[PDB]
């Protein structure tokens, strides 16, 4: 049994915080270097996001596996900025051992470290107001989303996308209190098109079926047959016997099954939605049969492909062909087709003016590779946007508002100058790591980049005048647009100083043998 | 010596003397570029003209001496 | 379990580039050697290789930064052709270059921005060498000529370059307005002939006329179908069951013979002799077929179809449910002719334009695979010359005119940036390096006296390196496509900066 | 064959280990005490307070650690609380007779020592303790209002301590004559009233499964008939899987429709015995979600299973894994019933119950990490006032009696002994060892912080102790910090006990061989 008593447990709480801390650091912003990563299948993967690699990467350590479930809440809740945390509260860490080793006890820190967590989310009351009106803040969310589309993914800004992305939270924020939720928005993507191409859809969509040019191709009015009941023929992956007794009962079996046909027809349309989808699929032969008895039909549908177009329309699905009424049927705003890429097929657009229930932007791709790269610059976009929708409290961080809470906890522990005062100066140097790591993944020398905003701390507090890292030469946060959400950076400050709370939890490093074994 | 970002300095200062910018060089008490034909910096024409001709001198004799014999 | 630090992973990036790069910089240029595979990891065999993609492909590399250069590579030789070769020797030149600027300790985002600002400054410069020399009809004849003569070049071929040079150049012109990328078709047979390459009035399908089958078949009217047959045809609601035993294992192989009779009458009712099907047959199903007087060939294709779509004014179509949905066809004369050591059967008719077919005549297998790529590579550029008339000056010539302006601009426009903006044309100049011991020339007499030459005057005069001297690279023919060039630059440029981004390589 | 070795080089091994065990135990419980994090078998990861929680956990390498399991399983089983400082006391009896033994002093005259000593502390203990009940209010309410504030101010909050007391208080008396912890169990979202907490007197439920229809069915009652069912409800349901067939025409239609007349047959054999709720354990499929809001039926799957214990024991009802009822005692019935998202989860809660005893809180903090402390907190003062309850003879907190009763003893140390000096000293050294790594896991000097508590013990008073949330002396009376005086002499009892184990037996016996 090998204990590992005080500092020795906290250069064990070193090696792995000082190794994904640094991994971190060249990572921050759009000057951020990609992280790659060889799967344990042995699959290239290049992301530049932790919350990826830190879920993809096989962690080893006390540390490491802490840090799944820390960057799970930063992802899920705000985001971008899941560098950020574990380049800051390293930082505190490996300042703690010199604190430890200044003779400074490790708990009286960790005391202090939550209340220099506290005076830190005091200044941003006071940092980087907090109103934004609905129509002008989609603007620098545009500008927002242009700094992750423009650099990361794709050199020059698809405008199309992150015009669309804030326009389809405002789709589900009004039904709900100003609100977004995660599982009432879905970012939608399938290549085989165009990478320019991209659209909002308020409901689901599905290819839709035609079986030949010369049937008709129609599309119709705003209802749809959300049915898992057969209006065709349906297979479920199985096989029968086949046997008639005469070629001619077959000739009158094809003048049998048309009627048949229309009496599927007749019973659907006479309850409206003229759009029938069935779940279980059909070849292409009674296909264009009923595409030539007018009514179309879109077969071979997914499984919960059903479910979704019945939340979207917020009706039920009908489950037997006996069973027939409206309320199981869906009930759309708009049910018009448009064709999937550009080159392939067609869709089935339904949207719906009553639920937002799915409401899903859909993507295109010229490439396979790109768009999950590109999803992730929209995963990151959709989650920084639901912090705004509730309040409208932002922040002009990357440089700005790290000097100016440096600037405050420092101020702190010698205004409030008791024992905490070297966890506040831990904390305080600490944020100075992160406008560092901005710099220090970038070309410019971090080490005069420090400098500068400083002084213009001197000049003004509340700095909308921050670092640049696009290299333009114009340091700023408001001209330079480099904006972000007030609730964003409150919780970076909080998990940060979580981390180090969680290392201090209990005074056992003994095993036997087997604690992380 | 000023102890600063070398690779900086001295592409910054390549970039001055490119179109020719020759009468400003490198003040080193900050590192920035500065004033010239009199600073304080400015050195001597008979210094330079002296060391360029040493140092230019005795590396290529160094080149020479290939075929050296201890016998000591 | 295995994160593997920034300190290794970059220079896991640079020997993942300068092995891969040495493999093929002695085929690179006009290859005075070449680069021989050694098969030992599959089977006991030697391959010559001056085919970048038989070396990136056919010897998988295992360093994960390689990958992602052998990666890109592979789509620039698909569209463009010759891009495995070109873009991998510069992206594996600039990261030698990048590891003096870690070993003076630049900023790796400096590298990333100092490549890409001179590859923007080296582009212009390849543009304002690009001119026009398809202007004229004889112009344009001489253009694709001596294009043809350097893009089969840096390949390994006896007899075959001057005969497909002036076979392709004549598809090409023949257009006038684009190029012939979409029916002309690539037909790879066993000829005696190790220079023989020659193009069809008409086309082609493989049809040994055997058993008692006519010849020729004359005023054609061709029922295009899809439905065929191998061996096996089935009754349509009904069937034969014949095992209960170890005898009836002979005799179930003895009952495909009768199987091949039923699918006979249903060609009969037609009348039509004309009939071609995507399924072959063998000696068994053929003396079945001609007994009727209705023949069946074999081999089809959509591309049949398609190549008698564009000349002749019809459409290729599929799905053969009823005939009417499938766009028949019409000849004049089905004649088989004799093309190499294989027998084929010819519809020949009117033909020249849109669409052709080329055949092509060798009897060793390594010989005609060569061929197939080096055809590939230039008739996308000699249509790229349709789309940009613009050529450069081939050889390396042009290297030298984007090294001499970049190293210019690399002076004048950073301030901390020309570190790794000169490791940008530093690695432009390891391109005649790489060549001139190919010739046997000092490449350090090449590399910095013909840069300086050529840009101050008479930019023509370049790398004449089949003779280890100095030629005219518009005299000597020597010149290629502005468009190929342009292309090999990006993909040779960011797949090095992607592989430099990488400062955290981690295995799971 | 069978191990076996005797005597003082035995019994030295087996002294020596008991104390290395011990070291996770010595140094835990509190706000400024610890929490727990270990790594057992495959990689799961859990975290913890009680020692008895993780001792049952970690495995047992001598029969030193098999000594420990039981006696922290008796302190976890009667209180909850403090359930590692019986383990602590035991090993630091240990220390100081490990010279005297070594040196060859070992009398069996150590453990009656050990039961002397603890008649004297256990009189004293209840002799200075006073029932708060009865002498320090009539309706003792308002009593345990301000033990539970000052419970919510030790661990994280500061200023929901008087929104949340009354709340725990009104929950406690609920459930006297109970100590579940599935019945006072605390619900998280984030997105209600953010930074307040509600108490319902009913069931309410965490996960409740959604997104297949709630909306098409009435999320309310005023009489439910609660199924509390734990039977997969399929999207269909099947046919055979051998000759089972499509295409032919005649037996076409039939056997796609027969998939789903047999789900709905046994869907309304959930219908017609008795429910107009139905709540499963195993997943409800999603088109026989949509069937529910046929016979417009409230309905969730993907259920936790301690949710559905809450409903049985305060409707008397009882869970089901079947598809047809026969009585309503064992179905669930309430008198309202009302779903209620919270924080954009689905809660169903459960009022108007036919006992109403299980009693939940929908707490709302701040974050979520900020909520988990929140919820430990609360939790906190769910049990302490609870102990307080059950026994109205009560201490002070902080081992605040240990550091008088170490200097009680001692002079007894100085009264009795022939030899008894060393032990009983040893003893009372081991009692001041408890506030001492109370001052030590808070991490600051306790030869600061003890000895002046002692100064102030020499005049008189023995709830003098630490206020650990500033970490300064204080009487833990007067500062609130309380627990019950039985708990200690239940600790006493067991902690003298297994150090009486330890000195008796000087020799293991392995008789398989390991």
């Amino acid at each position: 049994k090998s204990r590992l008593m005080g500092l020795e447990a906290l250069k064990s709480h070193i090696m792995a915080a000082k190794a994904v801390a640094n991994t971190m650091r060249t990572s921050l912003g759009p000057n951020g270097l990609d992280k790659m990563m060889v799967d344990k299948d042995g699959d290239v993967t290049v992301t530049n996001d932790g919350a990826t690699i830190l879920s993809m990467m096989d962690v080893d350590h006390q540390i490491a596996k802490l840090m799944v479930e820390l960057s799970k809440s930063q992802d899920d809740e705000i985001g971008d900025g899941t560098t950020g945390v574990v380049v800051l509260a390293g930082a505190l860490l490996e300042e703690a051992e010199q604190l430890l080793d200044r003779g400074i006890h490790p708990i009286r820190i960790a005391d202090g470290y939550e209340q220099a967590a506290r005076v830190a989310i005091e200044h941003l009351d006071k940092i980087s107001d907090s109103v934004l009106v609905d129509i002008k803040d989609t603007e620098p969310l545009i500008q927002t989303a242009k700094t992750t589309l423009g650099s990361k993914v794709v050199n020059s800004c698809h405008r199309q996308m992150a015009e669309i992305a804030v326009n389809a939270v405002l789709t589900v924020a009004d039904m709900e209190r100003r609100d977004v939720d995660f599982e009432l928005i879905k970012v939608e993507g399938k290549v085989g098109g165009r990478l320019e191409d991209t659209k909002l859809i308020k409901g689901v969509i599905v290819d839709k079926d035609f079986s030949h040019p010369q049937m008709p191709k129609k599309v119709e009015d705003a209802k749809i047959a959300i049915l898992t009941c057969p209006f065709e023929p349906p297979k479920p992956k199985t096989k029968h016997k086949l046997d008639v007794t005469s070629v001619e009962d077959y000739k009158a079996l094809q003048k049998y099954e048309k009627e048949k046909f229309e009496e599927m027809i007749q019973q659907i349309k006479e309850t409206g939605a003229n759009l029938a989808i069935c779940q279980w699929g059909f070849d292409d032969e009674a296909n264009h049969l009923l595409l030539q008895n007018n009514l179309p039909a879109v077969r071979w549908v997914g499984g919960p492909e059903i479910e979704l177009i019945a939340i979207a329309t917020g009706g039920r699905i009908v489950p037997r062909f006996s069973e027939l009424t409206a309320e199981k049927l869906g009930f759309a705003g708009l049910v018009q087709e448009i064709s999937f890429g550009t080159t392939k097929d067609k869709m089935l657009v339904i949207e719906q003016c009553k639920n937002s229930r799915a409401v899903t932007i859909f993507i295109r791709g010229g490439n396979k590779m790109i768009i999950e790269e590109a999803k992730r610059s929209l995963h990151d976009a959709l989650c920084v946007i639901r912090n705004l929708i509730r309040d409208n409290r932002v922040v002009y961080g990357g440089g700005a508002a790290e000097i100016s809470c440096a600037l405050a906890v420092s101020q702190e522990a010698d205004k409030c100058p008791t024992l905490e005062q070297y966890a506040m100066r831990a904390f305080a140097d600490a944020l100075e790591v992160i406008p560092m790591a901005l710099s220090e993944n970038s070309g410019m020398n971090p080490i005069q980049t420090m400098t500068e905003v400083r002084a213009r701390q001197v000049k003004e507090m509340n700095p909308a005048l921050g670092i640049d890292c696009l290299h333009k030469g114009t340091n700023d946060m408001k001209q330079q647009h480099v904006i972000e959400t007030l609730i964003g950076k409150k919780q970076q400050i909080s998990l940060a100083t979580q981390m180090v709370r969680m290392i201090l939890k209990i005074d056992d490093i003994r095993k036997p043998g087997e604690s992380e074994e | 010596n000023a102890g600063y970002d070398s690779a900086d300095l001295v592409a910054q200062l390549r970039a001055a003397h490119s179109e020719g910018n020759t009468t400003a060089g490198l003040d080193m008490r900050e590192g920035t570029i500065g004033d010239m034909a009199i600073l304080g910096i400015t050195e001597s024409f008979q210094v330079k003209r002296q060391v360029l001709l040493s140092a230019a001198e005795a590396a290529e004799v160094i080149l020479r001496v290939d075929n050296i014999i201890k016998a000591a | 379990a295995d994160e593997e630090r920034a300190e290794t992973a970059r220079l896991t990036s640079f020997i993942g580039a300068i092995a891969i790069g040495d493999l093929v910089k002695s085929t690179l240029g006009p290859k005075g050697m070449d680069k021989i595979l050694l098969s030992s990891g599959r089977d006991a065999s030697l391959m010559v290789t001056n085919d970048g993609a038989t070396i990136l492909k056919n010897i998988g590399v295992d360093n994960p930064a390689a990958k992602v250069l052998v990666d890109m590579s592979r789509v620039q030789d698909d569209e463009v052709g010759d891009g495995t070769t070109s873009v991998t020797v510069l992206a594996a030149e600039l990261l030698r270059e990048a590891e003096s600027l870690i070993a003076k300790k630049i900023h790796p985002q400096t590298i990333i921005a100092g490549w890409r600002e001179a590859t923007k400054a080296a582009r212009e410069a390849l543009l304002s060498s690009a001119v026009d020399h398809g202007s004229d009809e004889v112009k344009f004849r001489q253009d694709l000529m001596n294009i043809a003569g350097t893009t089969l070049s840096s390949k390994l071929l006896t007899h075959h370059k001057d005969h497909f040079t002036k076979l392709a150049v004549e598809a090409v012109l023949r257009l006038k307005g684009s190029g012939n990328l979409e029916a002309i078709h690539i037909i790879k047979k066993l000829g005696g002939s190790l220079a023989d390459s020659y193009l069809d009035e008409g086309f082609l399908l493989d049809k040994k006329i055997g058993v008692n089958q006519p010849k020729r078949i004359e005023n054609a009217k061709i029922l295009i179908a899809n439905t065929g047959m191998d061996t096996d045809k089935i009754k349509i609601f009904g069937s034969r069951v014949r095992v209960d035993s170890t005898a009836k294992v002979a005799e179930i192989e003895h009952a495909e013979k009768e199987k091949m009779k039923e699918k006979v009458e249903r060609i009969l009712k037609h009348g039509i002799n004309c009939f071609i099907n995507r399924q072959l047959i063998y000696n068994y199903p053929e003396q079945l077929f001609g007994a009727a007087g209705v023949m069946a060939i074999e081999h089809a294709d959509f591309a049949g179809v398609e190549r008698l779509a564009l000349v002749t004014g019809g459409e290729i179509a599929s799905t053969f449910d009823h005939p009417e949905l499938v766009k028949l066809g019409s000849c004049k004369l089905i004649e088989e002719v004799m093309i190499g050591e294989d027998k084929l059967i010819h519809f020949s008719g009117v033909a020249l334009g849109e669409a052709c077919t080329i055949v092509l005549r060798g009897a060793t297998q390594q010989i005609l695979d060569e061929a197939e790529r080096s055809l590939h590579d230039a008739l996308c550029v000699l249509a790229q010359t349709v789309k940009d008339s613009r050529t450069v000056y081939g050889g390396g010539c042009s290297e030298m005119l984007m090294a001499h302006a970049v190293t210019q601009l690399a002076n004048r426009t950073p301030g901390k940036e020309a570190v790794a903006m000169e490791s940008y044309a530093k690695a432009l100049r390891m391109l005649p390096t790489i060549i001139a011991d190919n010739a046997g020339y000092d490449s350090a007499d090449l590399v910095a006296q013909l840069r300086a030459a050529h840009s101050e005057g008479n930019t023509t005069a370049g790398l004449d390196m089949r003779e280890g001297t100095i030629g005219d690279m518009a005299i000597l023919g020597i010149t290629e496509s502005f468009q190929v060039k342009r292309q090999v630059l990006l993909s040779a440029a960011e797949a090095a900066e992607v592989i430099l981004r990488v400062d955290n390589i981690i295995k799971a | 064959g069978t191990d076996s070795s005797q005597g003082i080089p035995q019994l030295v091994s087996n002294i020596s280990a008991c104390q290395v065990i011990a070291e996770a135990v010595r140094t835990t419980l509190g706000p400024r005490g610890m929490d727990k994090l270990i790594v057992d078998g495959r990689g799961k990861a859990t975290i913890s307070n009680d020692g008895a929680t993780i001792l049952k956990l970690l495995d047992v390498v001598h029969p030193a650690a098999k000594t420990l399991v039981d006696i922290a399983k008796s302190q976890d089983a009667e209180v909850g609380d403090g359930t590692t400082s019986v383990t602590l006391l035991a090993a630091e009896f240990l220390k100081q007779v490990k010279p005297y033994v070594e040196e060859g002093l070992h009398p069996q005259i150590i453990i009656r020592a050990f039961r002397t000593a603890t008649q004297l502390a256990v009189n004293k203990i209840k002799e200075i303790a006073v029932t708060v009940k009865k002498a320090d209010k009539v309706e003792q309410r308002k009593l345990l209002e301000k033990c539970a504030m000052t419970a919510l101010s030790s661990k994280l909050i500061s200023q929901q301590k008087a929104f949340f007391a009354k709340m725990v208080v009104d929950a406690v008396m609920m459930l006297d004559d109970l100590l579940q912890l599935k019945m006072i169990g605390i619900k998280k979202v984030q997105g209600g009233a953010l930074e307040d907490s509600q108490l319902v007197a009913g069931v309410a439920f965490k996960k409740t499964f959604s997104y297949a229809g709630f909306e098409m069915q009435p999320k309310k009652y005023h009489n439910p008939k609660i199924a509390l069912l734990n039977v997969e409800l399929e999207l269909k349901a099947e046919k055979d899987n051998a000759e089972i067939r499509v295409h032919t025409v005649e037996d076409y239609q039939a056997i796609v429709d027969a998939e789903w007349n047999i789900l709905y047959d046994k869907l309304e054999k959930i219908h017609h015995s008795g429910a107009k709720v139905v709540l499963s354990k195993l997943p409800i499929g999603d088109v026989a979600t949509q069937y529910f809001a046929d016979r417009d039926m409230f309905c969730a799957g993907r259920v936790p299973e301690e949710d559905l214990k809450r409903t049985m024991m305060a409707c008397g009802g009882s869970i089901q894994t079947s598809v047809n009822a026969l009585s309503a005692d064992v179905l669930g019935r309430c008198q309202v019933f009302e779903e209620t998202q919270i924080g954009g989860e689905r809660y169903n809660f459960f009022t108007g119950c036919p006992k109403a005893k299980t009693c939940t809180f929908i707490l709302r903090g701040g974050a979520e990490q900020f909520m988990e402390e929140t919820e430990r907190s609360l939790h906190d003062a769910i049990m302490i006032v609870r102990r307080a309850i059950k026994n109205d003879s009560v201490v002070a907190g902080g081992g605040a009696i240990e550091m008088e009763l170490s200097k009680y003893l001692r002079d007894y140390s100085r009264t009795i002994p022939g030899k008894q000096q060393l032990l009983i000293g040893a003893y009372a050294k081991a009692l001041e060892i408890i506030p001492r790594q109370l001052c030590d896991n808070a991490g600051f000097d306790a030869t600061n912080i003890l000895n002046k508590l002692r100064a102030r013990h020499a005049q008189g008073g023995t709830w003098y102790g630490v206020d650990i949330n500033n970490e300064d002396i204080a009487d833990n009376f007067e500062a609130f910090v309380w627990e019950p005086a039985m708990v200690r002499i239940n600790a006493l009892t067991a902690a003298s006990e297994a150090a009486c184990l330890i000195v008796s037996v000087d020799e293991t016996i392995k008789n398989p061989r390991s």
